[PDB]
């Protein structure tokens, strides 16, 4: 486990010296400082100019891409904390990829069990959408009993975060206690939806084409709508599934979105 | 009592080890083993056992395997990769992962009728033959999983599912915590793919007077993506019941199918021998439907149909078309849907029909019955906009028409033919035509056919290579003559787009000769041609 | 060179059979006399005269003793046991397959014979992919040790020639592009 | 072969109406009678069940399968313990199972009267015996059951019922289509007299006079051409009240195979009236009173000898080689001898082909 950590420690900080190199070659640190003075609250990186400095980083980000992924969105809040400039923002900041990649440039015909748990890139056409909805992350409750605060945080599976909690919303102290929730301090973020199914110029003929369901969060909600042609880059898993305590072993599979072109 | 049945368990791989090994047809012919070595350094993880050598080899464990094949058959997976790995060893570095392999199943029997597996068959190896009629999407399948408690965070790894449409209880309580507290991981999980099937009993089997019947069918990883509907099976499988009534399906465990662009040198010499022949073009008109009599002109239109113009894109992005087409006039008779059947089996791409106008990209459409658009022939588009929808479809394609009679559209087509007294020349072209039809009835009790005319096998061939390589263009001296022709005929219904037609067919006729360029011979053979057609029009009606 | 050259080289060792004709003076071949045959009494002959009698049902033919399932359970202990290729009796794998082609009656234990033949060819087979493997990723050296490699195992792996000296005009290249 | 005889009972000398069941015949043997309206399909039930004991490895059992049942152990008596079970595919038995729905036959309901109906259960041997439309009679064991959501449906405490099938005859089975070696030398007698032409189309509906042109074309048509069409097709047109549809069921009486209907094909929601046909006669009245759907459907079956069938991706095709004879009225209610039959006749020249 401690092997791990230091491992962990290790990749965090190749990535917050790439980052924060003294004399940026790759002018991040310039991004950055346009990122936080236009309020946005994403980073666009090429995966190619990561393949030049450390390769050993970014063909892992493929395979392993959940572990390295975690890392560099670390390494982007201590680089962010270097800045003279405050982070307004209470949701964190986070990171999306564009480049090559080669074996993972795939179709919803071609996305197959063999891909899942890796970084991948498809196209299609757009042909469902859901309405734009809110999604609680973090919840903050005021005791009048005893004039202290209470705070809760939420995960869930369409989250990229592994970590999973019991997910109750809190009414009560430890002391038994009533709370009184504060909307202006709690934290929530916008969700959304949709559907890509195979271009109508590479769909064999005679068949039906085939589709793949996507979610997206935060300030990649509310981008699309029905017939835009897309290309989609994020995460491909799978989501398990439960009834009573019986579990049929046909399990449901997602894309978890980083960026839209 | 689990000691005992490990001791089965390791004697049947003990088993299964020995036939992979020992098998052979005689001198150093080990098939299995040498199958299995070349699968796995082809990357394919799989293997294919016959059931009557196995019998042959061995009569019990055969038995065994076809009376209780989800007892015996992990075994027979087991030996697979243990046999693997004893092929393969010492492996290159990178290669030293052991992967799984699946094994199928052949067996020479007949097979059982669809309405006729009887009930004590249940949880039995079967074979049945049929025809798909339908088939799903790829879905994954979890293999293994791991469970975690909801409160004590305690942990059970590689649980371990069933194959088939069978789920899985979770534990009640915990081992180490309220009523069904375990979670499932979604990152540490081992899944595969699997594939939903519909199947249908032959129509030569189904009994008079009644409906045929279907089954349900189950693959998995390699036996995916194998099949579509419309392809006719006969499958290897375990007839199962769906998790006092259950509905029944099948779990496959083997599949067996019963059923251009690309040229050698031969066939580019044998395409430049007939271009390089002088009387290529009326070759090829002769070729066109040689059973029907005559209709010399029609024939060498339809040629010019089937092979078309060049398509041009100039600097300013307006496209020129390079489709030709053809309209048919007159009596209803005279074989004119035969001929419609014929440049349908012979175009590269083609549909007849009495939408329908969308289906041909680079292909060729017929039309009979006419007299039941104008966007589709101009603009190779058409348009909408009515309550809450409003799109474009496109498509490229040519056009062949059948009318047994708009003056309107009359202006779409490039050539037009009206078809009209016979009973002289009918009465020789009626003993041909009954001579053919009791010669017919006497049967009832590669270039070139006997006859000296073209084989379809090579002329379609023919077609889909002229139509990727040859583009013509016009010379001067060509371009010289339509100029005076134009300015005479319209200064003694002259119009631009009967002289950009005349340029399509001249290019047309002079693609069928791989030439490089069109000639003031192609185009006085395009001048007559058009005049032929169309003042018949002109004269009549 | 190819396998039928070697097999034909194969054929020029020597072999113990038994007659069952007589003849009263030598056969003087050019490679050498090989009579007189008396009934009954073994004598070394060529395995290409051996096969001819066996073939015209002249003689009986003993085989080698390195044919002995204990024999070969030995060279495949050290086949395993051993890093790099072990050693082998001469044209160990043409004489296998000549002999199971045409005098399989006089072999004893044909088929264990035959798995444990098989089982020293997959795992020689095996050994010389990985080394070539490992040798093409080299740039460094042009020079590799195959100690105790057979002619037929040697004939089987002609494309390694080929692919260096495609590799040394690159690397030729590189040094003539090197600045100064 | 098999495990067990079983003895069917026939010729039960009392018949119930469905109608008039009362709660005396509960567990009682009666015969019924009526038509089928709604069969399911065949499937396998569980009859004989044993069980896996997860605590000790013993087998639990046998239980012979209740009719209403989840049948169950709850403590193995090798451990005497309650332990977990599961179920035992290697010892497990099946039967086949099927469903049926019975009504009164329309013939014997009374003034006024809606006709009644039951379920009908059939096991083993006795299923896929019957199709929707035969008359049926039916013997069996006619018993009862509660059912909670009945009870609250109707308000009271009524319960369920239900017949268990012992014997059923099927009055519409046809005739067996095998011939005698009396019934082939009859055959050669006949076919050796030089008048037996003449026999045969003169006695073809002998109650009609004349009209020797019809009967020939019908009785060359009941043989079929050798076959690329064999089948030879008639089309019949006159006035009303000239008993053209006496020839039709004069057909109907001596054709093989044959479905008699009036104005077809298959239908998505089952086979039409040519696909039942196939390798028959298919005889058509009111043939000019057809709709669209039928002369687009009939022309694509006369053209193929086959009806294809599509509904969402399914795609499909059914074999329809059957010979034709259709009978029509003429436009205006009389034929005109100054026209032609193509005028006197709505159809177009391609059906008409
Ligand atoms: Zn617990
Ligand atoms: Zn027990």
């Amino acid at each position: 486990d401690r092997a791990e950590d230091a491992r962990k420690q290790e990749i965090t900080e190749q990535y917050l010296n790439f980052l924060d190199n003294q004399a940026d070659t790759f002018h991040y640190r310039q991004k950055i400082v346009k990122m936080m003075n236009d309020g946005e609250s994403r980073l666009v990186m090429n995966l190619d100019e990561i393949r030049e400095i450390l390769p050993e980083r970014a063909e892992g980000l493929l395979t392993q891409s959940v572990l390295e992924m975690n890392c560099l969105q670390s390494a982007l809040q201590m680089a962010i904390n270097r800045s003279d400039v405050q982070a307004v923002v209470k949701t964190g900041f986070h990171v999306g990829f564009e480049g090559t990649f080669g074996e993972r440039h795939v179709n919803p015909r071609t996305l197959k069990s063999s891909y899942l748990g890796n970084l991948v890139c498809c196209e299609g056409i757009v042909t469902k959408c859901s309405t734009v909805r809110q999604k609680l992350l973090t919840s903050v409750h005021y005791c009048p009993a005893t004039n202290k605060v209470l705070e809760k945080k939420f995960a869930d599976f369409t989250m990229l975060d592994t970590a999973v909690t019991n997910n109750n919303y809190p009414t009560e102290d430890e002391n038994k206690n009533p709370l009184e929730t504060e909307f202006g301090h709690s934290v929530y973020k916008d969700h959304q939806t949709f559907t890509i199914q195979e271009l109508p110029e590479s769909a064999p003929a005679g068949q039906l084409p085939r589709a793949v369901d996507c979610v997206a969060d935060l300030d990649l909600a509310d981008r699309v709508k029905p017939g835009d042609r897309v290309r989609i880059i994020g995460v491909f898993r799978v989501l398990p599934n439960k009834q009573n305590g019986v579990s049929s072993g046909s399990f449901r599979s997602i894309i978890i979105i980083n960026h839209i072109q | 009592t689990g000691r005992e049945l490990i001791a089965e368990y390791r004697q049947l791989i003990t088993q299964f080890r020995n036939f992979i090994r020992d098998f052979s047809t005689g001198g150093f012919g080990m098939i299995y083993r040498d199958q299995l070595k070349r699968n796995y350094f082809s990357h394919e993880y799989r293997l294919e056992i016959n059931l009557n050598h196995l019998k042959n080899f061995d009569e019990d464990i055969e038995m065994k395997l076809r009376k209780f094949p989800g007892k015996v058959l992990p075994a027979l997976e087991e030996a697979a990769k243990i046999v693997a790995d004893e092929i393969t060893t010492p492996r290159p570095k990178g290669e030293e992962k052991l992967h799984d392999i699946q094994v199928t199943l052949t067996l020479d029997e007949y097979p059982t009728s669809l309405r006729q597996v009887k009930s004590a068959q249940v949880s039995q190896v079967v074979k049945i033959s049929g025809i798909i009629v339908a088939a799903a999407q790829v879905r994954s399948k979890a293999t293994k999983v791991t469970l975690q408690c909801r409160q004590c965070k305690h942990t059970i790894p590689d649980v371990s599912i069933k194959p088939g449409l069978e789920g899985f209880a979770l534990p009640r309580t915990c081992a180490a915590c309220p009523i069904d507290p375990y979670i499932m991981l979604p990152d540490k999980c081992e899944c595969v793919d699997y594939q939903t099937l519909k199947l249908q009993e032959n129509p030569e089997d189904v009994p008079h007077g009644e409906m045929p019947r279907h089954l349900q069918l189950f693959t998995e990883r390699y036996l995916t993506d194998k099949v579509v509907p419309g392809n006719r099976v006969t499958i290897v499988g375990v007839y199962s019941i769906k998790k006092g009534i259950r509905t029944p399906y099948l779990r496959v465990l083997g599949i067996h199918m019963e059923t251009f662009t690309t040229f050698t040198p031969e066939e580019e010499r044998m395409f430049k021998t007939l271009a390089q022949r002088k009387d290529a073009y009326e070759l090829i008109a002769k070729s066109i439907a040689p059973s029907i009599y005559g209709s010399a002109d029609i024939k060498k239109s339809i040629a010019c149909l089937l092979f078309g113009g060049a398509r041009k894109k100039l600097p300013d992005g307006i496209t020129r078309r390079g489709d030709i087409n053809v309209l048919l006039l007159g009596d209803p008779g005279t074989a004119k849907s035969q001929l419609l059947k014929f440049v349908e089996q012979v175009s590269p791409i083609g549909v007849y029909t009495s939408g329908a106008m969308v289906l041909a990209d680079g292909g060729v459409v017929c039309i009979d019955e006419f007299d039941k658009i104008h966007e589709a022939m101009e603009q190779q588009t058409i348009s909408i906009a009515k309550a809450g929808i409003t799109t474009t479809l496109n498509s490229r394609c040519s056009v062949l028409a059948a009318a047994n009679s708009m003056p309107t559209i009359l202006s779409r087509f490039d050539m037009i033919y009206i078809v009209k007294h016979d009973v002289l020349k009918d009465a020789t072209l009626a003993k041909h035509v009954i001579e053919v039809h009791v010669n017919a009835s006497a049967a009832k009790e590669t270039m070139f056919d006997t006859d000296g005319f073209l084989t379809i096998e090579f002329l379609k061939k023919f077609v889909t290579y002229a139509r990727l390589n040859c583009g013509p263009r016009l010379t001067p001296q060509a371009s010289e003559k339509l100029v005076n022709h134009y300015v005479k005929m319209r200064n003694p219904p002259i119009t631009v787009r009967q002289l950009e037609a005349i340029v399509r067919i001249a290019e047309s006729i002079a693609k069928m000769e791989l030439q490089q360029f069109a000639t003031d011979k192609h185009v006085e053979e395009a001048l007559r041609l058009f005049r032929v057609s169309t003042i018949e029009a002109a004269a009549t009606g | 060179m190819n396998a039928e050259r070697c097999e034909f080289i194969a054929g020029n060792s020597l072999i113990e059979v038994i007659p069952s004709i007589s003849d009263d003076r030598p056969i003087h071949l050019i490679s050498g006399d090989i009579g007189p045959f008396e009934a009954g009494v073994p004598c070394r002959i060529p395995v290409w005269t051996a096969i001819l009698m066996k073939r015209k049902h002249n003689c009986k033919v003993v085989a080698p003793q390195w044919m002995d399932v204990d024999e070969l359970k030995k060279i495949l202990t050290s086949e395993t046991e051993s890093q790099g290729l072990a050693k082998l009796p001469d044209h160990f794998f043409e004489i296998s397959h000549m002999l199971v082609r045409d005098a399989r009656e006089d072999i004893f234990e044909v088929e264990a014979v035959k798995s444990l033949v098989q089982d020293i060819y997959d795992r020689r087979d095996a050994k010389l992919r990985s080394s070539a493997i490992e040798f093409l990723r080299q740039n460094q050296t042009c020079h590799a040790q195959l100690d105790n490699v057979q002619l037929i195992e040697a004939s089987s792996a002609r494309a390694t020639l080929e692919a260096c000296r495609q590799m040394g005009a690159v690397v030729r290249n590189k040094h003539e592009s090197t600045p100064l | 072969v098999c495990n067990e005889i079983k003895v069917r009972i026939s010729q039960l000398p009392v018949e119930e109406d469905i109608r008039m069941l009362r709660q005396v015949h509960l567990n009682m043997l009666i015969r019924t009678a009526g038509v089928v309206t709604i069969a399911s399909g065949i499937l396998p039930q569980l009859a004989v069940v044993k069980y896996d004991c997860v605590a000790c490895g013993y087998l639990l059992g046998p239980f012979v399968q209740q009719n209403d049942e989840e049948v169950r152990p709850t403590i193995c008596p090798s451990c005497q313990g309650k332990g977990p079970f599961e179920l035992n595919v290697e010892n497990t038995v099946y039967h086949n199972y099927q469903r049926i729905t019975m009504q009164e036959s329309p013939n014997k309901v009374a003034a006024g009267r809606l006709p009644r109906s039951k379920d009908v259960i059939l096991l083993g041997d006795l299923c896929d015996s019957c199709k929707p439309g035969d008359e049926i009679e039916v013997t069996g064991v006619y018993t009862n059951n509660f059912d909670g959501s009945l009870n609250y449906k109707q308000g009271f405490p009524v319960f369920n019922t239900l017949i268990h099938a012992n014997h059923i005859t099927n009055k519409d089975k046809m005739a067996s289509d095998q011939l005698t070696d009396e019934d082939i030398k009859a055959i050669r007698e006949l076919s050796q007299d030089p008048n037996i032409s003449q026999r045969v189309f003169s006695s073809i509906a002998p109650s009609i006079y004349g009209h020797d042109d019809v009967k020939r074309a019908i009785a060359l048509a009941l043989f079929r051409g050798e076959a690329l069409r064999g089948d030879i097709n008639v089309l019949l047109c006159g006035d009303p009240g000239t008993a053209k549809s006496q020839f039709l069921r004069y057909a109907a009486h001596i054709a093989p195979r044959s479905v008699l209907t009036t104005g077809l094909t298959a239908y998505v929601q089952e086979a039409g009236a040519m696909v039942l046909a196939d390798k028959g006669v298919c005889l058509i009245d009111e043939f000019d009173k057809m709709s669209d759907q039928d002369r687009t459907s009939i022309h694509e079956a006369m053209e193929q000898q086959s009806i294809s069938i599509s509904k969402a991706g399914i795609v499909t095709s059914l074999h329809a080689r059957c010979t034709v004879i259709a009978a029509s009225n003429p436009i205006g209610g009389r034929y005109n001898p100054t026209r032609t039959f193509a005028e006197n006749v709505d159809l177009t020249e391609p059906i008409l082909s």
